[PDB]
RNA sequence: AAUGGGUAAUUAUAGCGAGCUAGAAAGC
RNA sequence: ACGGAAACGCUUUCUAGCUCGCUAUAAUUACCCA
C-alpha cells in the first residue's frame, strides 16, 4: 500500500534501498540500474494516466490487468529492475489499486522513482 | 428596431488542432502540452476567444488600410465587428463567438477511436551533437467536428452595414481555412474547414433568404 | 492572399520509418501465416485470463528457453492449443527476408498512426527534414552554430535563424512561415518492418542490429501540401529542389564516399532523407558537427573515429536496387517533387 | 524553516546568495538559472495558491505530494534548478507544510523567488 | 562463426506571466 | 406625563469594453552485448 501522504518517501527510500556499482570505484556509487530502463518502466503508465483523468475506470481495469504482466516482463528480463520491483513495491501496490485516485497515485509513484532516480546519479 | 441573428456553422478539423491549455499538475512522462478540454465531459473545446483571435488578424491583413501596431487602430469594418475599447460607438460591436463543442463524439465511435484527443511525440533534434528533445503534445483528433454559433445584432446602426459585415464574416470564416486557428500549424496542427454555412434570426424579424446567398456560394 | 502553396509528392526509394517512441516487445506479436499480427495485449490477456492461462503466461514471460521459435508467442498459442484469434489489432504480412528459425524478430517499433489506427506522416518530421536541407545549403546558416563551449560544445546557437517575437523588432520568423501540413493517411497494407543493417568501413561487413522499425514500403506516393505567407520563404520552396539536391551534393562527398557504390541509390527526383533510419549526418550541419558528435561517445558502443557507419536495411525490389545484390536500401532515401499551386 | 514573519526576506537572501556567470561578459552577472525552468515550478504553486482559497486542505493530499516529486526532478535534470532548491530550502519547506495557513505560506514564498529572481537580472 | 538478444541518451527547451479605459455618478 | 412623538440612509446603476495560449522545434541519435 501506497498512500497520499507517504509514497514520496516511499520512493525515495526504494531508491536510495537499491543496489550500486561495487567494484568500479572511477566515479562510484552508481547504480546497478540505468535511467532508459527506468523510463522504460514509466512508458507503462504515462499511457494510463492520461485516461485516469480522462476516462473511466471501468475501461482501465482491463489495461492495469495488463500493466501487471508489462512489470513482470520487464523484471523477469534484466536483473536490475528484478531489484526494484521488489524493493519498490511495486508488484504489491499495483494489485492495490481499485478506483481511479489509486491508479494516479500510482502513477505518481513511479514518476516519484524516477524523479529520485534523477536526483541520485 | 433590434435583431439578432445567428450563423451556425460545423467545424471540421483536419490535423486536428492544439489550442493549448492548462494543467500544471500533469507528470514526468505524459502530456506536457495539454490541449484545452470542458472540465465536464473531458472533449476538447474551441473556445470563441481564439476563433476571433484569429478571425480578426487575419481580417486586418485585408481590412485594413494602414497598419494595426495595436487592436483600436483597425479600420471601423473591424471595430464594428470586433469592438474596440477606443472608439464611443465601437465597444460592444455586434458579434458574439461562442465557445466550439465537440458534436461528433458518437460519430468518432463508429470509427475506432480508443480516446477523443491524440498525444503526438514531437522531438527537437539539435543540429550539431544531434541530441534530441522529446515532448509529447496532445491534439484533438482529424475527423473532430464542432458546433460553431456566432451571434450579430443589428440594431439601427446596422443601417445598411449588415450586408457589408456579413461578406466580412464570410471573408474571415473562408481565410481561417487558409490558415490555421491556434497551436503549431507551421508543423501540421491546425487545418480547419466550416461546413453548413447557415444564418437565422433568433430575434428580431429579418430575412435570412439573401444571406444565405454568400454564406453557401 | 500572400499565401502562395505548394504541394509536395514523396515518394520512398528506402524504406521510411517515423515516429510515436513505442514499441512492441518481443512478446507481443503473432506470427502464424505469413503475417505479423500485433494484437491488442489488454484484450489477449482478458480473454486469457478466462481460461485459467494468466499465471502460465506469466511463467511464459520469464521463460527464457533457447531456440527463439519457442520464446515468441506462438509458442504459447500453439501450445496450450488457442485457436481463437480474434483480437483487436493490425497484421502486416511479411517481407520473405530476416529469416529457417523464421518469425523470431524481436522488437518492432510502432509507426506513427493517428488515432484511428491509420497511419500518416506528420509535417513537423518533414518540415524538420526540409530544415536540415535549407540550414545546409546556406553559407549564413552553416558558419557559427556550435556555440558556447561550456558543457561539452552542448548545442547548436538555434539563433543563426532568427526566431522569436523579439520585442521592438518587427516579427520576421522565417520557418513560421514557411508551413508543412500532415499527410492524409495511408493504410497500414504499406508497412513491412525492415530491421536494421549496419554496414560498416575498415571492416567491410554488414552487421546486422536487433532493432525492427515498422517502415513504409519502398514506392509509396505521399502528399503533403506547403503554404507559404513570406517572400523570402516562397523563394526557399521554390529552390528546394536545387537546394535537396545540393544537400545532397554535399553529402555524397562527404559521408557516402568511401562507401561502396553498389550499397548507395540513385535519385530519380529530388533527394531527402526523411526521419528514423538514416544517420547522424542527415539530421545535422554535418561539416560543423564532425569531432563533436564523436566526442559524445565513449562508451562501448563508440561512434568510431571516422565519420560512421551506413544505415541499410533489407525490403523487396520492385521497378530500386539496381546496384546491389541481397537486398540493401538506405533508410530514408526517399525523393520529393514540389509543384505550386 | 519559514515563519509568517521573514519568509519573503528569505527568498530575497537565496537569490543574491545563488550562482551567476562570472563568464559571457555581454551583459554579465546573470544566472545559469533560466526563468522558463523557475516559472514551471511557480505554476505548480499557483494552482494550490489559487485552489487552498478554495478548497480544504485534505482535498489537497495528493497535489502537494506532487510538488515533492516536480522539485526532485526538475533538480535533478539541472544543476542550475540544484543549487536553486538547495539555496532557498524548498525540499524543508516543502515537509513543513501542514495546513492550509502554511501550504499558502510555502506558495507565495515561491512568488517572492520569482519576484526577486525577476528583479535582479 | 554460431545461437540468444537489444542496449544507452534526451522526456520538453527558451519566452511572455497580463496590458489599457472606467475607479463611482445622479438624487432625496 | 421621558427634548419627546412620528421618519427604511433609501431610489437608480452589468466589474464591464479590447485581447489567438501563442512563437521555434524530424521521436531522434550511437552501434553493440552474452
Amino acid at each position: 500500500i501506497l498512500t497520499d501522504e507517504n509514497y514520496v518517501d516511499i520512493a525515495e527510500k526504494a531508491i536510495l534501498k537499491l543496489e550500486r556499482n561495487t567494484r568500479n570505484r572511477k566515479n562510484p556509487d552508481a547504480f546497478f540500474l540505468t535511467t532508459s530502463k527506468l523510463r522504460n518502466l514509466l512508458s507503462l503508465t504515462s499511457t494510463l494516466f492520461d485516461e485516469s483523468k480522462v476516462k473511466e475506470y471501468d475501461a482501465l481495469l482491463d489495461r492495469i490487468a495488463y500493466l501487471r504482466v508489462q512489470f513482470v516482463y520487464q523484471a523477469g528480463r534484466e536483473i536490475a529492475v528484478k531489484d526494484l520491483i521488489e524493493k519498490a513495491q511495486i508488484l504489491e501496490a499495483l494489485k492495490e489499486i481499485k478506483d481511479r485516485e489509486t491508479l494516479q497515485r500510482f502513477c505518481r509513484y513511479m514518476e516519484a522513482l524516477v524523479a529520485y532516480f534523477k536526483f541520485y546519479g | 428596431t433590434f435583431a439578432k441573428i445567428k450563423f451556425s456553422a460545423q467545424i471540421r478539423l483536419e490535423t486536428g488542432l492544439h489550442i493549448g491549455g492548462s494543467d500544471a499538475f500533469a507528470a514526468i512522462g505524459a502530456i506536457n502540452s495539454p490541449v484545452i478540454k470542458d472540465p465536464i465531459t473531458n472533449l476538447p473545446i474551441i473556445p470563441g476567444s481564439s476563433l476571433k483571435g484569429k478571425m480578426r488578424t487575419l481580417l486586418a491583413k485585408v481590412y485594413n488600410e494602414k497598419v494595426a501596431e495595436k487592436p483600436s487602430d483597425d479600420s471601423d469594418i473591424l471595430s464594428r465587428l470586433f469592438g474596440n475599447s477606443k472608439d464611443k460607438r465601437f465597444k460592444m460591436g455586434r458579434l458574439i463567438f461562442r465557445d466550439a463543442f465537440l458534436s461528433n463524439a458518437d460519430e468518432l465511435d463508429s470509427l475506432g477511436v480508443r480516446s477523443y484527443t491524440e498525444v503526438k511525440f514531437e522531438n527537437t533534434i539539435d543540429r550539431i551533437t544531434a541530441e534530441a528533445n522529446p515532448r509529447q503534445i496532445e491534439r484533438a483528433i482529424r475527423n473532430s467536428t464542432f458546433d460553431f454559433e456566432l451571434i450579430y445584432e443589428i440594431t439601427d446602426e446596422n443601417e445598411n452595414q449588415v450586408e457589408e459585415d456579413f461578406k466580412v464574416i464570410r471573408d474571415g470564416l473562408k481565410l481561417l481555412e487558409l490558415d490555421y486557428l491556434g497551436g503549431s500549424g507551421s508543423r501540421g496542427y491546425g487545418k480547419v474547414a466550416f461546413e453548413n454555412l447557415k444564418a437565422t434570426t433568433v430575434f428580431g424579424n429579418y430575412d435570412v433568404k439573401t444571406l444565405n446567398e454568400l454564406l453557401t456560394a | 492572399n500572400d499565401y502562395r502553396t505548394f504541394k509536395l509528392s514523396l515518394l520512398t526509394l528506402a524504406p521510411i520509418h517515423i515516429g510515436n517512441g513505442e514499441k512492441y516487445t518481443s512478446r507481443e506479436f503473432i506470427y502464424e501465416n505469413k503475417k505479423f499480427y500485433f494484437p491488442d495485449m489488454g484484450k489477449f490477456y482478458n480473454k486469457m485470463v478466462e481460461k485459467r492461462l494468466a499465471e502460465k503466461f506469466e511463467a511464459f514471460l520469464i521463460q527464457t528457453r533457447p531456440n527463439a521459435r519457442n520464446n515468441r508467442l506462438i509458442s504459447f498459442l500453439n501450445d496450450n492449443r488457442i485457436a481463437e484469434r480474434s483480437f483487436g489489432g493490425y497484421s502486416i504480412s511479411e517481407t520473405g527476408l530476416e529469416s529457417n528459425s523464421a518469425g523470431a524478430i524481436n522488437e518492432v517499433n510502432k509507426f506513427i498512426r493517428d488515432a484511428f489506427g491509420n497511419p500518416y506522416i506528420p509535417g513537423s518530421s518533414l518540415k524538420g527534414a526540409i530544415r536540415t536541407i535549407l540550414m545546409n545549403t546556406t553559407p549564413k546558416w552553416n558558419n557559427e552554430n556550435a556555440v558556447n563551449d561550456f558543457g561539452r560544445f552542448p548545442k547548436e546557437n538555434k539563433n543563426l535563424i532568427p526566431w522569436g517575437p523579439k520585442k521592438g523588432k518587427e516579427y520576421d520568423d522565417l520557418f513560421n512561415a514557411i508551413r508543412v501540413s500532415d499527410s492524409k493517411p495511408f493504410d497500414n497494407k504499406s508497412l513491412i518492418l525492415v530491421q536494421k543493417w549496419d554496414y560498416s568501413a575498415k571492416t567491410n561487413k554488414a552487421k546486422p542490429l536487433p532493432l525492427y522499425r515498422e517502415s513504409i514500403s519502398p514506392l509509396t506516393k505521399i502528399e503533403f501540401e506547403i503554404t507559404t505567407t513570406t517572400d523570402e520563404a516562397g523563394r526557399l520552396i521554390e529552390e528546394l529542389g536545387k537546394r535537396a539536391q545540393a544537400f545532397y551534393k554535399d553529402y555524397k562527398a562527404f559521408f557516402l564516399s568511401e562507401f561502396p557504390d553498389d550499397k548507395i541509390q540513385a535519385n530519380l527526383q529530388y533527394p531527402i532523407y526523411l526521419g528514423a533510419g538514416s544517420g547522424a549526418w542527415t539530421k545535422t550541419l554535418f561539416k560543423q558537427a564532425d569531432g563533436i558528435l564523436q566526442r559524445r561517445y565513449s562508451r562501448m558502443k563508440t561512434k568510431m573515429v571516422k565519420k560512421g557507419v551506413l544505415k541499410l536495411t533489407k525490403a523487396p525490389l520492385k521497378t530500386s536496387l539496381v546496384k546491389n545484390h541481397e537486398s540493401f536500401y538506405e533508410m530514408g532515401k526517399a525523393n520529393f517533387m514540389i509543384k505550386e499551386i
